[PDB]
């Protein structure tokens, strides 16, 4: 049985690394966690330390008030008996302002109104958090690629609970917060526009899921299979190409007649996902907005 | 049609974002060559990317893409015909001259470094409070060639001190001097190291490191490439 | 034409079939036994397409569809026109399929790498053949394979859906859905990590793995690390394939109903089926 580098055969602790320093305020970061030996199978063991400015505050108070919103109102749901709680778990649902409401915050609390509280704390929660991966990243010293490819995922969330709901003149367009609920609402959105296989962005927006997939699957495999060169070692791969970055282009090369740079794949890498939501989020937004149906709009723009 | 202008525009901009993607990895290998060396005629649709610069840290310099591309070693190879697209036969011992799947590059003889300008990769006996955390110890077991005698015995573990993770098997031979095999090409038993990749008699023509607490990006690359070079040219000598 | 660094890797070696009789290149490419193999089931699959597109007769992509024989030729033969082409098209593509995969392993050997990429792929091609082969024999009939079309066959899997209800309650559908979406989470992620240190604020020095580690564990207290994250990013791909197969062989098979309905055995649980109140009671 061959070696395949998938789960570590050794692994070996020193002492906890506690990070680097750049002009990070170290008074902001907490102590080193717990070291997992279930985790060194196949990654770090170490947890932690973490970093909790203001900001980080904010977002995660935030954030569990988002939480804990739906969670009161899934316990009134089960009229407060938990065994209706575990029973009906995934049926409880917090649903926004009916249609009349408008954009108005008059709802009663009962009708929609706990639902704009809830997505407030959302709102501030995220947001916020997007100013974590700016910061952390500015603080370090490091290019803010992170914050940019998060602002894609953003987007396409904007567009769903807030951008398309107030372009739609009414919050009963928004995503209720619930498991089988939001399935039902995706499933309906569909229906209500005639099939989004007809919106071409959706389209794009599934070439790209797949396309990550694709694309993972070959780069996770490359390194590996090149890892017996030291070739995970990505940035001094750039820094001084290997034998492990040329077999690894020469692999793709004799296979697919083309090739990439170990920088160079990680541009595909960081576009072919951030474009899943980005197409999402446009096509979505398109939809209801100006065109009310994609089956008839492709029999019109095809 | 604003979902039309919409669908239009975007076509354009993946069209322009896919040739971008391309030309960013044109950086390394480009220009082409013919098989002796020289420009080939033909380069492909793309042109070469404006370069860029890496300021690498520790004083270390700065690295310019694309630039003069030179393999700053000499390849122990031939031609097999009169027109190009077929192998090249090694001249020589392919796994000494390090060609085919033996192959090295001229990485820079120096090691690589953490970010505190620290060696990255120590033996864990120099490595203050690093050891052995979980799974098989290998240190003291007998190391099996493919020709299923014994080449060695573990007497270290090389290991990465910021990723704390195991790289290097540090191997002891009859003579009593010591080589480097990679972590990912051996396989940890509960009673023996086993390497698919080497015969026995293969072990002593490993490239020696030049120190005993350090090892260069150039010397990682030869050993690298060694074993897995093994592979193919130890075949020979592999049992079932 | 060659990489710079090209001509010390085309050595002899690495084939599984043939010797040294397909062992050469043509441009980039490399060829070998299962270049040739690859090459002539892709031909003729392409010519036998190129076909159907006049017994249906036109030329234009977003029509051409190749059908399936129907559903009540079984799972025999059918005439060329009636669902014969598709079977005959369906033997090649899983030959170029196959030998595709067979060839990278022959670039894998000359090159000294692992097989951990043509591995990969097998993944692809095995919910491929989940589709249009172990699927439709376990139901009896060739018919309940999609057809090959860029339009019809979107039409095959709202159709396939809609059969069973909103397919989203599938949970092992749930379950490759999960994988996909944290892949492409983890695709982000991975590439933007590894260009934020490598192209840092303007004038400064490229950053290390260790500001990289350092960055995830002030960002959310764990970094996985740099092998980690690699195989992190082929398990999660190739587990989103993998319930991906499953969750359509148990469609139509042992599971035929509305998917939303198998999760009553959950609610239905003795112990608070009748309790009253809630959503279920
Ligand atoms: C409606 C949509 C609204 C949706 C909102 C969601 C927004 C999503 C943003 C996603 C961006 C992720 C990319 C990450 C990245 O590469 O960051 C680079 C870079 C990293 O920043 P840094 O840390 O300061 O850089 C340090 C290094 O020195 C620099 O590091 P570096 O070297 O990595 O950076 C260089 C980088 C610089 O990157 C950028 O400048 C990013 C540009 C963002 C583009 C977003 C556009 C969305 C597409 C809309 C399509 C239309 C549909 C209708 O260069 C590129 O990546 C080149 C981009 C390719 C351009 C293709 C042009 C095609 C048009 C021509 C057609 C001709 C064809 C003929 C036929 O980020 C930026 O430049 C900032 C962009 C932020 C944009 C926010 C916009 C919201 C308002
Ligand atoms: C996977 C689960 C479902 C399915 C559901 C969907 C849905 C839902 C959608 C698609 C979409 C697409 N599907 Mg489909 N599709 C399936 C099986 C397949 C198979 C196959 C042999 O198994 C193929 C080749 C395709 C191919 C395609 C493309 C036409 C398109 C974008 C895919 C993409 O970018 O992926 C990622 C891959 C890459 C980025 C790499 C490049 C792949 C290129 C684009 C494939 C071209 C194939 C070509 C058109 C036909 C064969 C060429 C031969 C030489 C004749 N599908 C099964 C039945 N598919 C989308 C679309 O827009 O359809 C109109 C879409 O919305
Ligand atoms: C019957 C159902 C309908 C349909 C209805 C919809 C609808 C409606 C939508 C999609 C959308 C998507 N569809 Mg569709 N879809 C159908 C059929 C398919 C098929 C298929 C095989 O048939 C496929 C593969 C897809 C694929 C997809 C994706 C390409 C796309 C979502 C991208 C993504 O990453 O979202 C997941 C990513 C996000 C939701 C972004 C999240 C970002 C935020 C910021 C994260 C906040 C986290 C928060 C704080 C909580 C933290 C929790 C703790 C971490 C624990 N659809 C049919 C036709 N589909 C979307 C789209 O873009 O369409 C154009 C969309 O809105
Ligand atoms: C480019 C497309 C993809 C994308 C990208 C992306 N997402 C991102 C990023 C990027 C580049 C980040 O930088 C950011 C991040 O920090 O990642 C680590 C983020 C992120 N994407 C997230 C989620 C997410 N991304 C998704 C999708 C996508 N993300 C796309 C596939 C999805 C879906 C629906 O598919 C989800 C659910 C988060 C992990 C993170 C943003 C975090 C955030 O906004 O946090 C604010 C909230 C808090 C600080 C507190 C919330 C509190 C919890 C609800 C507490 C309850 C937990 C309870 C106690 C237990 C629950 C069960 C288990 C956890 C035990
Ligand atoms: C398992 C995880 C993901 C995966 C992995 C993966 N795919 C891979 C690889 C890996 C690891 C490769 O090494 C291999 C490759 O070389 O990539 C560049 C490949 C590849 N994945 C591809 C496509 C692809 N992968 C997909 C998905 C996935 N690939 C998974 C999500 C998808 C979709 C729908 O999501 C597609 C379309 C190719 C780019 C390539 C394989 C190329 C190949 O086999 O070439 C030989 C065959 C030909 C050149 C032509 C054959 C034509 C037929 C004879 C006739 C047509 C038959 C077909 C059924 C018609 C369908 C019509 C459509 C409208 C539906
Ligand atoms: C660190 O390392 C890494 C690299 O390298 C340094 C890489 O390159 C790559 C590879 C990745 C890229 C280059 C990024 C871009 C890739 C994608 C977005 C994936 C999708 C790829 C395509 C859509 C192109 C596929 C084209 C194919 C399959 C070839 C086309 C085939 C022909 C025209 C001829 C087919 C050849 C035959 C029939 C075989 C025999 C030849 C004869 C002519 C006979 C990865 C993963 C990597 O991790
Ligand atoms: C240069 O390198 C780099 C590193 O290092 C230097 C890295 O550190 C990292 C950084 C990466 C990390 C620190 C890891 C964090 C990444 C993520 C947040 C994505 C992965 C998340 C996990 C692995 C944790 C969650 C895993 C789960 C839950 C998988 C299992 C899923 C299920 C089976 C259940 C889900 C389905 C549900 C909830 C529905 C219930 C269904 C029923 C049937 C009941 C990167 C990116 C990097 O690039
Ligand atoms: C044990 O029980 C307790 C009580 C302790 C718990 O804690 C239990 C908790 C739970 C059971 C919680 C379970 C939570 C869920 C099921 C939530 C599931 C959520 C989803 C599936 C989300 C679907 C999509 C959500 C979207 C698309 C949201 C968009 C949000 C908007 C972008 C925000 C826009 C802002 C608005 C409308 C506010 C307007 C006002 C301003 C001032 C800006
Ligand atoms: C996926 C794991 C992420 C969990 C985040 C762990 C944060 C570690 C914080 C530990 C705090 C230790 N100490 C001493 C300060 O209490
Ligand atoms: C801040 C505490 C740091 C040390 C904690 C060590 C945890 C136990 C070590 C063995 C790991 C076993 N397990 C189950 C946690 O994986
Ligand atoms: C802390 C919440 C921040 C304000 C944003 C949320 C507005 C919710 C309005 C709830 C409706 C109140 N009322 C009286 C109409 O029932
Ligand atoms: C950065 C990677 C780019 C890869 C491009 C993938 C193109 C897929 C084509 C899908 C076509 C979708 N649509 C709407 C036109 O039908
Ligand atoms: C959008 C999917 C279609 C892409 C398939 C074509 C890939 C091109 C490979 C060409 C090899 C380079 N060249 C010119 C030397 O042959
Ligand atoms: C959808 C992604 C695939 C797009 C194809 C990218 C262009 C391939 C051309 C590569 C050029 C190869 N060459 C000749 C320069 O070596
Ligand atoms: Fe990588
Ligand atoms: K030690």
């Amino acid at each position: 049985a061959e070696y395949q580098n998938i789960f570590t055969q050794v692994q070996v602790r020193g002492p906890a690394d506690l990070g680097m320093t750049e002009d990070v305020n170290l008074a902001n970061r907490s102590g080193v966690g717990p070291f997992s030996t279930l985790l060194g199978w196949f990654g770090n063991a170490q947890l932690g330390p973490i970093y909790l400015g203001s900001l980080g505050v904010l977002s995660l108070f935030s954030g569990l008030m988002w939480f804990f919103t739906i969670g009161i109102w899934f316990w009134y749901q089960a009229g407060w008996n938990p065994a209706v709680f575990l029973r009906d778990l995934f049926f409880f649902s917090l649903e926004p302002p009916a249609p009349e409401y408008g954009l108005s915050f008059a709802a009663p609390l009962k009708e929609g109104g706990l639902w704009l509280i809830a997505s407030f704390f959302m709102f501030v929660a995220v947001w916020s958090w997007w100013g974590r991966t700016y910061l952390r990243a500015q603080a370090l010293g490091m290019g803010k690629h992170t914050a940019w490819a998060f602002l894609s995922a953003i987007w396409l969330w904007m567009v769903l609970g807030f951008i398309r709901p107030i372009l739609m003149g009414s919050w009963s367009e928004a995503v209720p917060y619930g498991i089988f609920s939001h399935l039902d609402w995706t499933n309906n959105f569909s229906l209500v526009h005639g099939n989004l296989f007809y919106n071409p962005f959706h389209g794009l927006s599934i070439a790209f899921l797949y396309g990550s997939a694709l694309l993972f699957a070959m780069h996770g495999a490359t390194i590996l299979a090149v890892s017996r060169f030291g070739g995970e070692r990505e940035l001094e791969q750039i820094a001084d190409r290997g034998t492990a970055a040329e077999r690894a282009a020469l692999f793709w090369r004799w296979t697919m007649g083309f090739n990439a740079t170990m920088e160079g794949i990680h541009r595909w890498a960081i576009w072919m996902a951030v474009l899943v939501t980005l197409t999402g989020g446009i096509g979505i937004l398109l939809s209801g907005t100006v065109v009310d149906n994609w089956y008839v709009w492709g029999q019109n723009h095809g | 049609d604003l979902a039309s202008l919409a669908i239009y525009s975007f076509w354009i901009f993946l069209a322009g974002l896919i040739y971008y993607l391309q030309t960013e990895n044109m950086r390394e290998g480009y220009p082409l060559e013919n098989e002796d060396g020289t420009p080939a005629a033909n380069q492909g649709p793309f042109p070469l990317p404006k370069p860029k610069t890496f300021i690498l840290p520790h004083g270390r310099g700065t690295l310019t893409v694309p630039g003069p591309e030179s393999e700053d070693r000499p390849i122990a190879l031939a031609r097999t015909a009169v027109s190009e697209g077929f192998p090249h036969a090694p001249t020589g011992d392919p796994m000494k001259d390090g060609v085919g799947p033996a192959s090295w590059v001229a990485r820079r003889d120096l090691p690589e470094l953490d970010g505190h300008g620290h060696n990255k990769i120590k033996p864990m006996k120099a490595a203050a409070g690093f050891h052995v955390s979980a799974g098989k110890n290998p240190i003291g077991l007998p190391v099996r060639g493919c020709d299923l005698e014994i080449a060695g015995k573990v007497v270290d573990i090389w290991v990465d001190i910021p990723e704390q993770m195991a790289r290097f098997l540090e191997v002891e031979l009859k003579d009593g001097s010591t080589r480097l095999l990679p972590m990912q090409m051996v396989k940890v038993q509960s009673n023996r190291v086993h390497v698919n990749a080497l015969s026995s008699d293969l072990f002593a023509g490993i490239p020696t490191i030049k120190s005993p607490t350090e090892v260069t990006l150039l010397e990682e690359d030869k050993i690298c490439g060694y074993v897995a070079g093994g592979l193919m040219y130890a075949a020979p000598k592999r049992k079932s | 034409a060659l990489l710079s660094f090209e001509r010390k890797y085309r050595v002899p070696g690495g084939t599984l079939v043939g010797g040294n009789l397909f062992d050469f290149w043509v441009g980039p490419f490399y060829v070998g036994f299962f270049g040739v193999c690859t090459f002539f089931f892709a031909a003729l699959g392409i010519i036998l397409i190129a076909w159907s597109a006049v017994l249906q007769g036109t030329w234009n992509p977003q029509l051409i569809s190749v059908y399936p024989p129907a559903l009540e030729y079984g799972l025999g033969g059918a005439p060329l026109a009636k669902g014969g082409l598709w079977q005959i098209i369906t033997i090649c593509a899983t030959g170029a399929f196959v030998c595709w995969a067979l060839r990278e392993v022959e670039i894998c050997r000359k090159l000294g790498i692992g097989y951990h990429i043509p591995f990969a792929f097998a993944f692809a091609i095995l919910a491929y053949l989940t589709l249009v082969l172990f699927r439709p024999v376990m139901m009896g009939a060739w018919g309940y394979a999609f057809p090959y079309g860029i339009w019809t066959h979107l039409d095959w899997v709202s159709n396939t859906g809609y059969t069973y209800g909103n397919f989203h309650y599938n949970p092992a559908h749930m379950i490759a859905i999960t994988f996909f979406f944290t892949n492409a989470l983890a695709l982000a992620l991975h590439g933007a990590l590894v260009l934020s240190a490598a192209n840092p604020e303007k004038g400064k020095e490229m950053r290390t793995p260790d500001h990289e580690d350092t960055f995830f564990r002030d960002l959310v207290g764990y970094s996985i690390g740099t092998l980690g994250i690699h195989r992190l990013g082929l398990l999660l791909s190739l587990s989103a394939v993998f319930f991906s197969a499953l969750c359509m062989i148990i469609t139509g098979t042992i599971w035929f109903d509305q998917w939303v309905d198998w999760w009553q055995w959950w609610v239905k649980l003795p112990w608070w089926a009748n309790i009253p109140g809630g959503i279920n009671g």
